[PDB]
């Protein structure tokens, strides 16, 4: 046992030679006929993995459990997310529409859905609060996380991640705007551009190259869906587009409204079932800012009570921001 | 308590709702038993295999 | 309070002091013990003995000389550091009021009260041959417990050395064997407070409790796994060799 | 902080240990019962006068019988009447300390409670308080079943006294030591 | 034992200075192996005696 | 004993706990 | 040729103490022991030498503090030939230095011979031993000699190791682990904290086999084998607590 | 004293302390409003008895309903109330049994204590012939003789 | 004993660095050296290995190769990439003839912090700068009691993913545990606002910034005591995304101070350089013209100059108008 010990180094495991036998990786890049664990076998010995090296005895000490975290930039991990949904209210349909396209195919097949619209509007919490509710592991990204000048990592993670995602399936795949990754390159783009050749073609060649049993969907906050690509939308794969209105149904802002104000502490001039009038065809992130906005300005104005000119303020201010 | 959102019992001839609690123990000879199911059979028919 | 670690390096060669010096139950061979004294544990890094001379013919009568720390701990800083004065040894088994006095010569040389240590030089019954006192005040002097640290460099060539429950029910007796003649000598020795220390935590026994149930209730699934313990062994050995016979006592061809 | 040093005078020594001793019984106290006494207060102090009074204090610190007392009290003692409650807290305590080292021994605790209680010679609705008051006597742990009529109780009752379980000690001490070998013998041997 | 020496003997085995694997770039008639280590560049470098 | 060498690699501190230095090689 | 040298191993836990620490460098000072007859090497000391900020030099050696110690270890009676060299070489099988040699050389002229003692205070800590010393030439041999006579005496070279004790330390080493009664029954008798888990460990042990079984439906993870090692090491665990009540 | 009161509190005081009490003390109009004493009486009944029922609390493995009254000087139900109360609160434990009309106090006794128990049952050795021990020898040595 | 402590603490040997790059198992350490590789590492000791996380800061063993010491993270240049100051210098007041801005910031600034009753997103100030809008800023950093932390633009995106976030996370990671921290994002069309073509020039290192604010802004991060000073001269340079609540909660203009804006910074910026009475108090401010706090005192400095020129410490008419004059000559 003692043989083993701690102050061990990594690698990257690539292929037994054969029991107690196989070339590495180190973390120095080296690779040598090295030893791994007689603890393993066959079935037990795993054919790719983050390894325990001894330094000098410079041999496989054990498996490392997935590793994550690496350049690439990691992943978007909420872990069971803070977000309960009717935090932005009158999404229900649409709510129940990512339900009817995740929470429920991940019961029960789509690979992938399409939120539409701008996120962070509700629609960023559209995400959080049915990740929280999914309880899968959640994992976003930003179509912003690759664009590391590299010819290289890109979407190992991207794969790895997703397989660690799988690995954790049911888990969730996000992303932030994927449309930032979903341009790639039309010519010869030079600089920047060939990692999302790699990672775009990547998940392409992941959604196109993995099989559908859900316990993972891939999601992307899509305010615009141009520079992406059918093969993206390519069905069994990304199935289902979902869109972030705004827009609003007065029992959307009656539930927007009935919302924020819950948790706002209010004067009572300050009156919703007023603006459900005042309020109509608007964004529910500008509704609840304009409800908050309201629960900036009168803590703005030092009002302990937010009133309906607060929420005036708030709404006739930003009726229309011009 | 008859469905057990409750933990006590009723009394008649008392008339009162008698103490009770919530737990009972570790599934255990539960995780045994299992096993204790499981081993004779492939055994068995190991043993048989033999014969 | 500080209680402190315990370097074997030192134990050893201590001894070999003890041995080099010849010394006898006549004598205790002294020296200095070296760590670092701040923490409420305090670490024995060295040790060093002291050219020494012991006469308790006259119990104040002896002879030492600071000035080999004077320029030892020259070096020895000059060694390391972390030499820092902790303390200092003798052989002892015992102690012997002298000691005091020989205490208080280091209280000029280190930083807290310094560090006294026993040995047993024939490392006779237990755990420690040794003993590492702090004096105090009606004086006091004490013994914190001490252990020994990592070192696995030492615990290397000490695994080079040597080469499961019964044990651990035999002390059973050995205090209380003491104990009550402990009274009954203090009682007969005397014919003190500390005694009665003890005496209150005696009921701390017959203590037990149908919190006994628990264990006999406890100890069940404990025998749960007996079955299994040697079910692979009821199926495992004895299937094993109706496979490997059959196939040999019939192997049997030309 | 005296013991070791400072020669003094007797109208020191003692009018200070008397006071020292009144400062008992103005301390008075966690219980002491016994103290100091033993030190060379003694003789010293008690003799005579409150010494009298003193020393029968410490008799009061076990007899704790009020007119074998409250027959002595003179005003300075009584000046401070609540000796009366605390040879009160005396009785019960006094009695209980016994109680606690001794009439259990069987790991001591119950005590539980009435009769037991007034087996203080204090009795049972001073049970319901004296005795009820636990560490609202400063001292006793544990709780009461007053339907079974049973305390519950825990330590914070020490003691100097010797003499006692002394003997108690190695018996069962050496009781599963003798029976271990039983055990004891071949486990590891076999 | 049928364990004990051959667990003992993976301990062995369990010291490498290593194995290099490396990249035979050619031989010579000198026995010697022209090689480059992976990592490193060529060594001409004589050979297994078995090889 | 202790000086010098031409040269050493230099570092560059970022503590100063009020004993305290951490410093990065011009090995890195 | 087979040559005997001995330790003390306090001697060498004091090097290994001053080596392990060493790293980087190479730890250095005296080797105290003898000759005893031939093959004979004795230690029953060492020690450092302070630090060089010079590293390990034939140069860094300072015989002023030996004779500091020296006499105060020839106070402490203690006293000895300076049979060698002991360094802390990290990551140094190899050989330590030529100079370490020229260093020794210099320097085993002052005995009959000396040692340099190979430490990698690095494979040291392992838990076994990393060590070594070199006196590169011989008499004859255990009388090699050849190359002597024909000049260029150049190698790794060690020489052969060993150490003696004693049982003395042994019991005071092994004292390692009032004592036992206060130190072990009682002194983990805490068990039954954990009995949740005790059982829970014991219940996961279960699981495992169902599926170990199974697979007797090759190579090990064999469906008869991680069985017992498993529901075996929580069988004793859970007994030994009956001790205690 | 009151706050000292606590650690002993009774309530037979109540009415008592009350009496005992109000120059300004339980007699406040003087800078709080009880009109009558209630604002503090009142408040204060159930206070006293609040915090009694806490030397209550620990000083009870069992109880009669009756030894509480007895001692509460309370009807059953003020009781019941006053433990429905810190039942409601959670504050205490109990039984209420008026069947019984007696509260067990609810020793929470399923800790399996003797998890800890005698795992404090070891720490009293380990305490116990550990600390006993470590002086003993040590004792008569440390005087000799 | 100074000297025996240097030669002592040359005794005392250096001690290897790395910031976890994972806990594996509370012991096990995926720790790539901050010298170098990765590594399988366990604790050591005065370990806490709840703190122990991945990219904690720990000192690590040359040989043992683990833990020597659990460190205080410092993962950006605070005072360059990041650029970190304890409030900041001036109270609001200084610059008044701003004081639209300084009020009202406040009380969506200064004020929701203490009066945690949302809290502010972000606040954006434009408008010309020092106006007294450099001192803005940092008006709004002092009186709250945050760290102002600057933050400048272009270098915060390297040609590299999440440098910028890596550079801002720690404006997230040592602010918010630094703060209160005032943040002072610079100007910020470069690693932010609206890019290039909005295409890829590393703009998608800039959208990442961009969007790492976002995830930052409209991510779940908030300002609890650590606040976000946004800086541009004008608004409308920048993503509207940004501008949106649950980013910017303030959009600030920063005009030049009045006539009277002036006269009173004037007499502040100004009076306050050691001045006559025979300094021309309103005549430089009515020759003031849309100077801003700095070009007001330029009506102190530029007279400085003639300070200096007509052997004045203390500015004097004759000083004064050839510079009011001098700031109002080369510009409005």
């Amino acid at each position: 046992k003692r043989i083993q010990s701690v102050p061990l180094v990594i690698g990257q495991f690539l292929e037994p030679i054969d029991q107690n036998t196989g070339i590495v990786s180190s973390t120095t890049g080296m690779s040598y006929v090295v030893r791994i664990l007689s603890t393993l076998d066959r079935e037990l010995l795993k054919p790719s993995m983050s390894v325990a090296l001894h330094r000098h005895s410079n041999a496989l000490v054990d498996i490392l459990p997935p590793d994550s975290d690496s350049s690439i930039s990691v992943m978007g991990e909420n872990e069971k997310p803070d977000v309960t949904y009717a935090d932005v209210g009158g999404l229900d349909m649409q709510k129940q529409e990512i339900r009817e396209a995740v929470e429920l195919p991940l019961v029960q097949p789509p690979r992938g859905v399409l939120l539409y619209g701008p996120p962070g509007t509700g629609k960023t919490m559209l995400v959080k609060a049915v990740a929280n509710s999914t309880k899968a592991a959640f994992i976003r990204v930003n179509g912003s996380e690759f664009v590391h000048k590299y010819l290289g990592e890109g979407p190992r993670m991207v794969r790895d991640v997703f397989r660690l995602a799988r690995e954790n399936a049911p888990s969730i795949i996000f992303i932030d705007e994927v449309d930032s990754i979903a341009t790639k390159r039309f010519d010869a783009q030079t600089g920047s551009d060939r990692e999302v050749q790699r990672i775009l073609i990547e998940l392409l060649t992941q959604m196109d190259g993995f099989d559908q049993s859900t316990n993972v969907k891939v999601i992307m906050a899509t305010n615009r869906a141009d520079t992406l690509d059918p093969a993206l939308l390519r069905p069994g794969r990304l199935d289902r587009k979902i869109e972030f209105p705004s827009l609003r149904d007065r029992r959307e802002r009656r539930l927007i409204f009935g919302t924020i104000a819950s948790k706002m502490s209010l004067a009572p001039e300050a009156d919703l079932d007023s603006l459900i009038i005042r309020n109509d065809s608007l964004s529910g992130a500008v509704i609840a800012a304009i409800m908050q906005e309201a629960g900036l300005r009168a803590v703005r104005k030092n009002r302990y009570v937010i009133l309906q000119s607060d929420l005036e303020e708030a709404y006739a201010t930003q009726v229309k921001t011009d | 308590i008859l469905d057990k959102i409750f933990y006590g019992v009723l009394d008649q001839g008392n008339g009162w709702l008698y103490v009770y609690e919530t737990p009972n123990q570790d599934a255990t000879y539960d995780s045994a038993l299992e096993l204790v199911g499981q081993l004779n059979k492939v055994v068995d028919q190991l043993f048989e295999k033999a014969s | 309070h500080e209680k402190v670690t315990i370097a074997p390096l030192v134990l050893l060669s201590a001894l070999d002091h003890y041995e080099r010096t010849q010394t006898k139950e006549n004598k205790r061979c002294v020296g200095v013990i070296l760590g670092d004294a701040n923490s409420s544990t305090i670490r024995v890094t060295n040790s060093f003995a002291l050219p020494f001379e012991e006469d308790e013919k006259n119990s104040d009568v002896w002879f030492l000389d600071h000035n080999y720390i004077e320029n030892m701990n020259e070096m020895c800083k000059k060694i390391n550091a972390k030499e820092k004065l902790i303390g200092w040894y003798h052989s002892g088994p015992k102690l012997r009021a002298s000691d005091l006095k020989i205490n208080e010569l280091f209280k000029k040389y280190t930083q807290n009260n310094p560090l006294l240590l026993i040995v047993d030089v024939k490392q006779q019954g237990v755990g420690l041959p040794t003993d590492a006192y702090v004096a105090i005040e009606e004086k006091t002097f004490l013994h914190l417990p001490c252990t020994i640290e990592a070192e696995e460099a030492e615990e290397i060539g000490v695994e080079h050395l040597l080469r499961i429950r019964l044990t651990n029910q035999l002390k059973s007796l050995k205090g209380l064997q003491s104990k009550l003649k402990d009274v009954v000598e203090y009682l007969d020795k005397v014919i003190h407070t500390i005694l009665g220390k003890l005496q209150d935590v005696f009921n701390l026994n017959n203590l037990q409790k149908a919190l006994t149930v628990k264990t006999n209730d406890e100890l069940m699934v404990i025998y749960i796994s007996n079955l299994v313990r040697s079910i692979i062994a009821f199926d495992d050995l004895i299937e094993n060799k109706i496979q490997n016979k059959k196939i040999q006592e019939q192997r049997v061809k030309d | 902080t005296l013991e070791p040093s400072t020669s003094i005078t007797l109208a020191e020594r003692q009018q200070l240990a008397y006071d020292l001793s009144i400062s008992a019984l103005l301390g008075d106290k966690i219980y002491n019962f016994g103290e100091l006494l033993h030190h060379p207060i003694m003789e010293t102090i008690v003799n005579d006068s409150n010494y009298d009074w003193l020393f029968q204090l410490l008799n009061a610190l076990t007899v704790g019988d009020f007119d074998k007392f409250d027959s002595l009290i003179k005003v300075q003692i009584s000046k401070i009447p609540i000796l009366a409650q605390h040879e009160s807290f005396l009785r019960q305590k006094i009695c209980l300390m016994t109680l606690i080292e001794t009439v259990f021994v069987k790991n001591i605790r119950m005590l539980s409670f009435e009769d037991i209680s007034k087996a203080t010679h204090l009795p049972k609705d001073n049970v319901e308080h004296l005795v009820m008051r636990a560490i609202s006597l400063g001292l006793l742990k544990g709780s009461i079943d007053q339907v079974n009529e049973l305390v519950t109780i825990s330590w914070v009752q020490p003691r100097i006294i010797s003499g006692d379980q002394i003997t108690k000690m190695k018996d069962r001490l050496v009781e599963w030591n003798d029976q271990v070998e039983k055990l004891g013998k071949k486990m590891e041997a076999r | 034992n049928d364990k004990v020496r051959f667990i003992k003997d993976e301990l062995r085995l369990l010291q490498e200075p290593g194995s290099y694997v490396g990249e035979v770039i050619k031989i010579v008639s000198d026995k010697k192996v022209l090689v480059k280590v992976q990592p490193e560049g060529k060594y001409i470098v004589d050979v297994a005696k078995d090889i | 004993k202790n000086n010098r060498q031409l040269p050493y690699l230099v570092a560059n501190v970022v503590e100063v706990v009020g004993k305290a230095a951490v410093v990065k090689t011009s090995s890195r | 040729t087979k040559e005997t040298v001995y330790i003390s191993s306090i001697a060498l836990l004091k090097m290994l103490k001053h080596g392990r620490a060493g790293v980087p460098m190479e730890v250095m000072g005296l080797m105290l022991g003898e000759f005893v007859d031939d093959y004979t090497v004795n230690v029953v000391d060492v020690f450092a030498m302070p630090q060089s900020g010079t590293g390990v030099s034939v140069e860094a050696v300072d015989d002023v503090f030996q004779a500091k110690m020296m006499d105060m270890l020839k106070q402490t009676g203690r006293d000895q030939m300076v049979v060698g060299w002991y360094h802390s070489h990290p990551g140094f099988g190899c050989w330590l230095s030529s100079v370490d040699v020229n260093t020794q050389k210099s320097f085993e002229q002052l005995n009959s011979r000396a040692v340099a003692v190979v430490v990698d205070p690095i494979q040291s800590v392992k838990g076994k031993v990393v060590i070594d010393a070199f006196r590169l030439i011989d008499t004859g041999a255990l009388i090699n000699i050849q190359a002597l006579i024909h000049g260029l005496n150049r190698h790794y070279y060690s020489l052969n190791i060993d150490y003696h004790k004693t049982a003395k330390e042994t019991k005071m080493l092994m004292n390692l682990h009032y004592e036992e009664k206060e130190e072990s029954n009682l002194a983990a008798t805490k068990s039954m904290v954990k009995i949740a888990e005790q059982y829970s460990k014991r219940i996961e042990e279960e699981k495992e086999l169902t599926e170990e079984e199974l697979k007797t439906r090759v190579g090990r993870q064999d469906p008869k084998k991680h069985l017992s090692e498993t529901a075996d090491e929580t069988l004793e665990n859970n007994i030994v607590s009956v001790l205690t009540a | 004293s009151l706050v000292k009161l606590f650690t002993t509190n009774e309530l037979m005081r109540w009415p008592i302390v009350q009496k005992t009490y109000e120059p300004v003390l339980n007699e406040d109009d003087l800078a709080f409003g009880g009109e009558a004493n209630k604002h503090h009486w009142e408040d204060l009944q159930k206070r006293v008895i609040e915090h009694n029922l806490r030397v209550i609390s620990e000083y009870y493995s069992r109880i009669t309903l009756l030894r509480l009254n007895e001692l509460l000087d309370l009807t059953e139900s003020q009781t019941e109330t006053y433990i429905s109360d810190l039942v409601n609160q959670g504050i205490i434990y109990a039984k209420v049994n008026r069947p019984a009309k007696i509260v067990n106090f609810e020793k929470p006794k399923n800790s399996s204590q003797l998890l800890n128990e005698w795992s404090h049952n070891v720490d009293e050795l380990l305490e116990h012939i550990e600390t006993i021990g470590h002086l003993i020898t040590k004792e008569e040595i440390m005087h000799g003789l | 004993d100074k000297t025996e402590n240097d030669i002592k603490a040359l005794q005392s040997i250096g001690q290897l660095i790395g910031e976890v790059m994972k806990e594996l198992s509370e012991e096990k350490y995926i720790v790539k050296a901050s010298s170098g590789p990765r590594y399988i590492v366990g604790v050591r000791n005065s370990v806490d290995r709840s703190k122990l996380k991945k990219g904690v800061r720990v000192t690590l063993d040359i040989t043992t190769l683990t833990i020597m010491r659990i460190l205080p993270r410092e993962t950006d240049p605070l005072v360059y990439n990041m650029t970190s100051f304890e409030q900041g210098e001036i109270t609001f007041d200084g610059i008044g003839g701003l004081t639209e801005q300084i009020r009202e910031l406040r009380e969506v600034i200064e004020l929701p912090l203490k009066n945690p009753e949302k809290p502010p997103k972000g606040v954006l100030l434009y408008g010309p700068p020092g106006t007294g809008k450099t001192l803005l800023a940092k008006a709004v950093a002092a009186t709250i009691g945050a760290n102002f932390i600057f933050s400048p633009a272009s270098g915060i995106v390297d040609k590299y993913i999440g440098e910028s976030a890596r550079i801002i996370r720690e404006m997230f990671a040592y602010a918010k545990e630094h703060e209160p921290c005032i943040i002072f994002m610079d100007e910020v069309d470069a690693i932010g606002g609206r890019r290039f073509s909005e295409g890829t020039s590393a703009d998608r290192e800039i959208q990442r910034t961009l969007m790492e604010l976002l995830t930052q802004m409209d991510g779940f991060d908030n300002l609890g005591q650590t606040k976000i000073i946004m800086a541009t001269n004008r608004p409308d340079t920048l993503d509207p995304a940004l501008l949106r609540p649950g980013r910017l909660d303030r959009k600030v203009e920063i005009p030049l101070p009045n006539e009277a804006g002036r006269l009173e910074i004037f007499k502040i910026h100004t009076a306050k350089v050691k001045k006559t009475g025979e300094f021309d108090f309103e005549a430089a401010v009515k020759m003031s013209d849309g100077f801003n706090g700095a070009d007001i005192r330029n009506c102190a400095t530029e007279a400085g100059f003639f300070a200096i020129r007509d052997d004045r410490d203390h500015i004097n008419p004759d000083d004064l108008m050839k510079a009011v004059r001098k700031v109002a000559e080369v510009k409005k």
